[PDB]
């Protein structure tokens, strides 16, 4: 595996996107945990 | 009508996993006879996040009672003289329980209960429903579901209590689409139970001089 | 601290103090204190602001860069009111960084001019006395010590200088962006403004 | 004995003359059933949101206008801006000061019997001063900010015009704008 | 509220009620001072007679309006 | 955790459901992970 | 008469207790929930909502930036595809067992066991060492982590709310002129 | 302020453990207290087993 800092870098500089739009409420409240039906049932423990 | 309501779910351990039977709506599960289902949908709630987040408030409830038992026996217990005290009991119960409990409710039918389920009569799946909060402030879309709506609260103030005829209705029987009772019916039944209650309430004797003793 | 006291009764309103309203006599000490510090403050902002204003409509501006590609000719060129707009958002976000600062700290003197402090008298070095932080100890006024060479009588008289000055800035900073805004409300205001 | 404000009748004893903007007012003898404390801190309260209400009404219909806020008047400025969305900002520091400044005073001046008078916070930053005159001109100021704010209100929403919130404007307060040709026609 | 007669109707509904109440054996229609009323009862008796008033005014406003009249 | 409440929990009911419990769970895991045992 | 330093027209409440047997008591407390629970237990809390929202807001800001080479998710989403992955397992696992000998520690110090509110011992370094500094130090523990709540609960929300990495800013702030002067029209 | 701190842990109360002549007694780790419910000597035959 990927030991960081022996056979890998260590922090990795992190992918990000150059500001953006505001998301629109529904984008986000849709894939919540708390307020999307989906999101409720992926919102259980696993095993 | 299809679908047979279901709501609970056995783990495969002993061979008990036949019990979750064929219900429809490709779900296996043990097929309730609560009514639950119809209560849901005659609430208004049409999302799994809301009975989520009902339940949450549910328990918060719970623990809320289990901090008032402890504290109203622990911290501070009333005196015999303080329940004793029958007639503003009766008050409370009349105006403040059963009355502001059945204005509250016919509140929630106006707003939430009569547009989701007419909607739903008229064939609007539940992902394209307005959610309720959108409907409870959004007086054009309300005034398009019924009409009356977009008179405001004057017709009330005033007692022109006939312009509401479309939301508050005496029409009885069973609704054909549902085969159940009109919800209008019963926000107007839960309307005239909270003013009955609430002028029941101010019966009995209290601080002022006005009312009666049940002695 | 009380209005008899104070300095700013000039000649300009007869050798009195010039409270047409009834505002000193309603109010009491502390917010005599409150209404000179900010009489203070006002001046000092509106006398830099006065003359800051009338170099951008001179169009006098720094040889160099205000940033990589924009030049200072670039920004003062449309005009002085547009000169702030035209400036790079992180010079004026710094400046308005060491300004937040600068008021941070004078405020944060213990001997408050509310409190028992000179109302005015903005304490020298005020990055000093600072824990988790260190600063050079370049007095906020007067860095080369000038008023060291002057007198208390011509302190005072040089602070009375301040006022009437300062007041005299704040007239002149509103005439210039009430010109800029409303075309003929100041005359004497040509285009360059 | 004799109300002051109501000559004809009784003053109650809860007024007495210690409180600002005491004259003697009370027909309904409301200081009895209610007390005098609550009722001041409710007045106070009413007051102050209705100085701040004529205040803010009056600038909006003027013509000033925070930036990137709807140019509208002050009738439809509610609606507006609970359209634009920025409204329910405003509700929160209403929220957090009447959460953690009324409802622990209410509770202290119902039963608390060591406690400040009612719509006394305390709230002097620039220490103008809590003189006598300086309260009653505040409850004179609020008063007449209460009845102001209802006439505004209930005018402009009569009259859907200007300022004046009257019909001929400005010619209704003054009748001698309108012609005076008649008034000199009968004399 | 609109009309003159609902008012009128609800204004001497409140009037009959405040007049013929008794509270405790206390009416005005059965001879207790308007001073022994406000002296005993206070604005408890304004309160009460107003809210009575105002629902049998409801009440007879309603009816009038569904015989036709209002 | 004072002693009262763990002599509270030793008190016999309490044990009872406590090691009836761990005994079932003891079972079901065991029908899980050697399932339909009719024999030896 | 004892009025609330944090709100001087309130009386101080009583279940506060001794004004300043707890660092940082400005009488903060206009809702009373010192009457209904006990000022240990919330103190405790406190100290462990303050700790927690500093490493928080603090491991936010750091994984906007940097990340290990395995877990190549943004913060948002790191919660769901760490916990798919299995880490937020092995956190809850071994948090759990800390937690377990921290509820111990309220047990015994609420049943008058003598531990302070949120002392657990930790001082490797020997900072506060001295008892001079040991009650400025608290003092500026609990400024810092009161401070570190709100710094979190505004990382997480403006994330969300505006999609934008570290500085949690809508494009035209960061982009555009937020010290303008000249007249704006109806959008930013 | 525990008057009788575990070595181990200072915030917590001292185990019975602690105050025991056993090799290792003065470590004081033992967070669930099971020394007190559980012989020490049988616990420590079982842990050296
Ligand atoms: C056993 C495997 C292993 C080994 C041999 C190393 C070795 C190293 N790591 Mg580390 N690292 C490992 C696992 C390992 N790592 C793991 C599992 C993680 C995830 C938490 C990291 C995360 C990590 C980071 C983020 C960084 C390193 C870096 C480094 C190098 C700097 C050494 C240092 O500062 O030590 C300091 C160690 C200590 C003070 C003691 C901590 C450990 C003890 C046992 C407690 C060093 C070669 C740095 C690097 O890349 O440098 C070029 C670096 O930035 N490592
Ligand atoms: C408007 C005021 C008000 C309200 C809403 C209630 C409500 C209630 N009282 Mg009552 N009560 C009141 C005034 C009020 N009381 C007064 C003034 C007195 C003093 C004379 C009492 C004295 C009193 C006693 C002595 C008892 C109650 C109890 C109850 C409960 C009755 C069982 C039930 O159906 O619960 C319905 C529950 C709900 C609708 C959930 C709402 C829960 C909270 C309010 C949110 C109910 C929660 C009984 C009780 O203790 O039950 C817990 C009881 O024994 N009350
Ligand atoms: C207790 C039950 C109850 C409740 C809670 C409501 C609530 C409401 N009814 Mg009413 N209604 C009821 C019973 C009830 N009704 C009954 C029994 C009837 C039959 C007679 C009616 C008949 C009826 C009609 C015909 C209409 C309403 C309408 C309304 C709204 C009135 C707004 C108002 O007056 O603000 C009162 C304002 C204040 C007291 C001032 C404080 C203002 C606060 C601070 C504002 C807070 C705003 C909120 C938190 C944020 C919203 C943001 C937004 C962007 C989402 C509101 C949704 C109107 C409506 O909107 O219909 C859809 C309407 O037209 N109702
Ligand atoms: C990354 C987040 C972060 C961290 C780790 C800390 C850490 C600290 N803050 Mg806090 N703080 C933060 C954000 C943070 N702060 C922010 C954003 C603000 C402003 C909104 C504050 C405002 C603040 C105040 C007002 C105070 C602290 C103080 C402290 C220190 C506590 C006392 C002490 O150890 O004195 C001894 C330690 C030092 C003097 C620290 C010197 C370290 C320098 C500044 C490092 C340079 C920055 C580096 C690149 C990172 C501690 C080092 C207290 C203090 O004493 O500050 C010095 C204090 O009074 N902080
Ligand atoms: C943004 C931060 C900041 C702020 C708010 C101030 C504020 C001030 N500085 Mg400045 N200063 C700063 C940064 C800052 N400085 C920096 C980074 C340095 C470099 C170390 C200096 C170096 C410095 C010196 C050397 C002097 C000031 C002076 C002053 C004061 C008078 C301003 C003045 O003369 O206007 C500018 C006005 C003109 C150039 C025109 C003056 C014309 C008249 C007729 C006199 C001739 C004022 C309190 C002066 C002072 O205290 O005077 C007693 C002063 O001598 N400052
Ligand atoms: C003096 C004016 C006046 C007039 C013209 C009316 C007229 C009317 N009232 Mg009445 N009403 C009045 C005063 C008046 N009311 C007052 C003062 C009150 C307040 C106490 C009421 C309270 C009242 C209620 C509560 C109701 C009416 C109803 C009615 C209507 C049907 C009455 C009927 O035949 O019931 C016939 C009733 C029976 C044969 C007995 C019923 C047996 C019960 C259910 C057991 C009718 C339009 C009813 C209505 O509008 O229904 C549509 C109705 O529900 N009124
Ligand atoms: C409230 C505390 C908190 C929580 C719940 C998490 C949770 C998470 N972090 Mg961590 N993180 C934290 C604080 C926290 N972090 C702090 C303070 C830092 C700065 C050192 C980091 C730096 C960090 C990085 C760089 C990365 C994560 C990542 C993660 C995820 C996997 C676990 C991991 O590798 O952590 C690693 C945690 C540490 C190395 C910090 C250990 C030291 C702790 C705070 C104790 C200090 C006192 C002794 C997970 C969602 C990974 C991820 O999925 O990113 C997308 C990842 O790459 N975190
Ligand atoms: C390098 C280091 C150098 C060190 C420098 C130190 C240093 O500068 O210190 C700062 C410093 C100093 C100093 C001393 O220390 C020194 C050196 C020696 C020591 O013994 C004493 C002191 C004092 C401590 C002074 C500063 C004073 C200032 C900035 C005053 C600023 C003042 C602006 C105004 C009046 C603006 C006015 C605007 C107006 C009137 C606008 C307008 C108009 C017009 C259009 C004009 C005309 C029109 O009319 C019509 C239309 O009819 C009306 C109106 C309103 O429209
Ligand atoms: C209040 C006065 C003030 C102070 C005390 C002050 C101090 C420091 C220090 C501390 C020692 C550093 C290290 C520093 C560094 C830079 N300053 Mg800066 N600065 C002040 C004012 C302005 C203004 C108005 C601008 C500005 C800028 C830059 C740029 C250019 C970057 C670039 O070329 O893009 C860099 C690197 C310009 C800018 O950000 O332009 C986008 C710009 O307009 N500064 N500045
Ligand atoms: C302090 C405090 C508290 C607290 C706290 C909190 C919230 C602490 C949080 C600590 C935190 C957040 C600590 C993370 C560590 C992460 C590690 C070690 C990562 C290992 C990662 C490993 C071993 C491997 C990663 C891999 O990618 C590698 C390298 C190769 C890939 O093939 C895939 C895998 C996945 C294998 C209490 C207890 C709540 C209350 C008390 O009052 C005060």
């Amino acid at each position: 595996m990927t030991i960081p800092g022996l056979n890998a870098p260590g922090l990795v500089p992190a992918t990000k996107k150059p500001a953006g739009a505001k998301p629109s409420f529904e984008s986000y409240r849709d894939t919540s945990h708390f307020w999307s039906s989906q999101g409720i049932m992926d919102s259980v423990p696993k095993v | 009508t299809s679908i047979k309501p279901s709501a609970q779910v056995v783990w495969p351990v002993v061979g008990q996993e036949i019990l979750n039977g064929d219900v429809g709506g490709g779900f296996s599960g043990v097929q309730i006879t609560s009514g639950v289902f119809q209560m849901w949908r005659a609430s208004g709630i049409t999302n799994e996040t809301e009975l989520y987040w009902t339940a949450m408030g549910g328990l918060m409830m719970s623990a809320l009672m289990v901090f008032a038992g402890w504290f109203h026996y622990h911290k501070a217990a009333p005196k015999l003289e303080w329940f004793q005290n029958v007639e503003s009991m009766m008050n409370h119960h009349l105006a403040g329980l059963l009355g502001l409990g059945c204005l509250s409710w016919s509140g929630h039918q106006i707003h939430i209960s009569l547009p989701i389920n007419k909607l739903l009569d008229a064939g609007v799946a539940p992902q394209e429903i307005p959610l309720p909060h959108e409907l409870l402030f959004n007086q054009d879309l309300m005034a398009q579901l019924y009409p009356s709506f977009k008179k405001g609260l004057l017709p009330f103030f005033t007692l022109n209590w006939g312009e509401y005829s479309d939301f508050l209705t005496f029409k009885g029987g069973l609704n054909p689409i549902t085969g159940s009772l009109w919800l209008s019916d019963t926000a107007h039944h839960h309307l005239a139970l909270a003013v009955l209650f609430i002028f029941a309430g101010h019966m009995y004797r209290t601080n002022w001089g006005i009312g009666h003793s049940m002695k | 601290a009380l209005v008899d006291s104070m300095e700013g009764v000039g000649e300009e309103t007869g050798g009195q103090i010039w409270d047409p309203l009834g505002i000193s006599e309603a109010v009491s000490d502390e917010a005599v204190m409150w209404f000179r510090a900010s009489e203070l403050k006002h001046g000092r902002v509106a006398m830099l602001a006065s003359v800051g204003y009338l170099v951008g409509a001179a169009k006098i501006s720094f040889p160099g860069e205000l940033a990589k590609g924009v030049t200072f000719a670039s920004v003062a060129a449309n005009g002085p009111y547009q000169a702030w707009d035209a400036v790079p958002q992180a010079g004026k976000l710094q400046i308005l960084s060491i300004i937040l600062a600068l008021e941070w700290a004078t405020e944060a003197k213990k001997p408050h001019y509310m409190r028992g402090g000179v109302p005015g008298k903005i304490e020298q070095l005020p990055f000093d006395g600072i824990q988790g932080l260190w600063a050079p100890k370049i007095k906020f006024w007067d860095p080369l010590n000038f008023t060291g060479a002057l007198s208390a009588e011509q302190k005072a008289r040089k602070r009375k200088a301040e006022l009437k000055n300062g007041r005299l800035a704040m007239i002149g900073i509103i005439s210039f962006i009430t010109g800029h805004n409303l075309p003929g409300s100041v005359p004497a205001l040509d285009s360059s403004f | 004995a004799k109300s002051k404000a109501i000559p004809f009748l009784d003053a109650p004893p809860a007024l007495d003359g210690t409180m600002a903007g005491d004259k003697g007012f009370d027909p309904l003898l409301l200081s009895n059933v209610v007390p005098i404390q609550w009722a001041r801190e409710a007045e106070l309260k009413h007051a102050r949101i209705c100085m701040l209400a004529v205040v803010g009404w009056v600038t909006v219909d003027l013509g000033f206008t925070v930036p990137y806020a709807p140019q509208v008047s002050s009738l439809a400025a509610h609606d507006a801006a609970v359209d634009k969305g920025v409204f329910l900002g405003l509700l929160i520091p209403i929220a957090l000061v009447e959460v953690l400044a009324g409802i622990p005073k209410c509770f202290q001046i119902m039963n608390e019997p060591d406690a400040s008078p009612g719509g006394d916070y305390k709230f002097d930053p620039l220490g103008i001063g809590a003189s006598a005159e300086m309260q009653e001109k505040e409850i004179s100021n609020g008063r007449l900010a209460m009845l102001a704010f209802s006439g505004i209100v209930t005018q402009a929403a009569l009259t859907q015009g200007p300022f004046p919130y009257t019909y001929n404007g400005v010619e209704d307060l003054v009748p001698p704008m309108q012609s005076v040709q008649g008034a000199l026609s009968i004399l | 509220q609109f009309n003159p007669a609902k008012a009128f109707i609800m204004m001497f509904s409140n009037i009959l009620i405040i007049c013929t109440m008794s509270i405790q054996g206390k009416s005005l229609a059965r001879g207790t001072p308007h001073d022994e009323m406000v002296e005993s009862f206070g604005i408890t008796w304004l309160l009460a007679g107003t809210s009575l008033g105002h629902i049998v005014g409801a009440g007879a406003i309603l009816g009038c309006t569904a015989a036709g009249f209002l | 955790m004072s002693k009262d409440l763990l002599k509270y929990l030793s008190t016999a009911p309490v044990l009872l459901t406590a090691w009836m419990s761990l005994t079932a769970g003891m079972i079901i895991e065991i029908q899980r992970f050697f399932p339909d045992s009719l024999s030896f | 008469v004892v009025y609330s330093e944090a709100l001087p027209f309130l009386v101080r409440r009583e279940s506060l207790g001794p004004v300043g047997a707890l660092v940082g008591d400005v009488g903060f407390d206009p809702l009373g929930f010192t009457e209904i629970l006990p000022l240990a237990w919330l103190r405790e809390a406190e100290i462990k909502h303050c700790r927690t929202a500093m490493l928080a807001t603090f491991g936010f800001a750091f994984t906007d930036f940097w990340h290990f080479p395995g877990f190549d998710y943004t913060t948002l989403e790191a919660h769901d595809a760490v916990i798919a992955q299995g880490g937020m397992s092995q956190l809850l696992l071994w948090i759990g067992l800390l937690e377990v000998f921290s509820a111990i520690s309220i047990d015994q110090m609420l049943r008058g066991s003598g531990r302070e509110p949120g002392d657990y011992g930790f001082d490797p370094l020997g900072f506060a060492s001295d008892p001079a500094k040991k009650a400025d130090l608290q003092m500026k523990e609990l400024a810092n982590g009161r401070l570190a709540m709100f710094a979190f609960g505004g990382f997480v929300t403006q994330s969300v709310l505006t999609g934008n990495t570290f500085p949690y800013l809508f494009d035209y702030q960061t982009a555009g002129d937020i010290v303008a002067i000249a007249a704006q029209g109806a959008s930013p | 302020a525990i008057s009788k701190p575990s070595n181990a842990m200072p915030f917590l109360t001292a185990p019975p453990c602690q105050s025991s002549k056993l090799p290792g007694a003065e470590t004081g780790f033992d967070p669930l207290y099971l020394s007190e419910f559980i012989d020490i000597k049988w616990a420590r035959e079982a842990e050296l087993k």
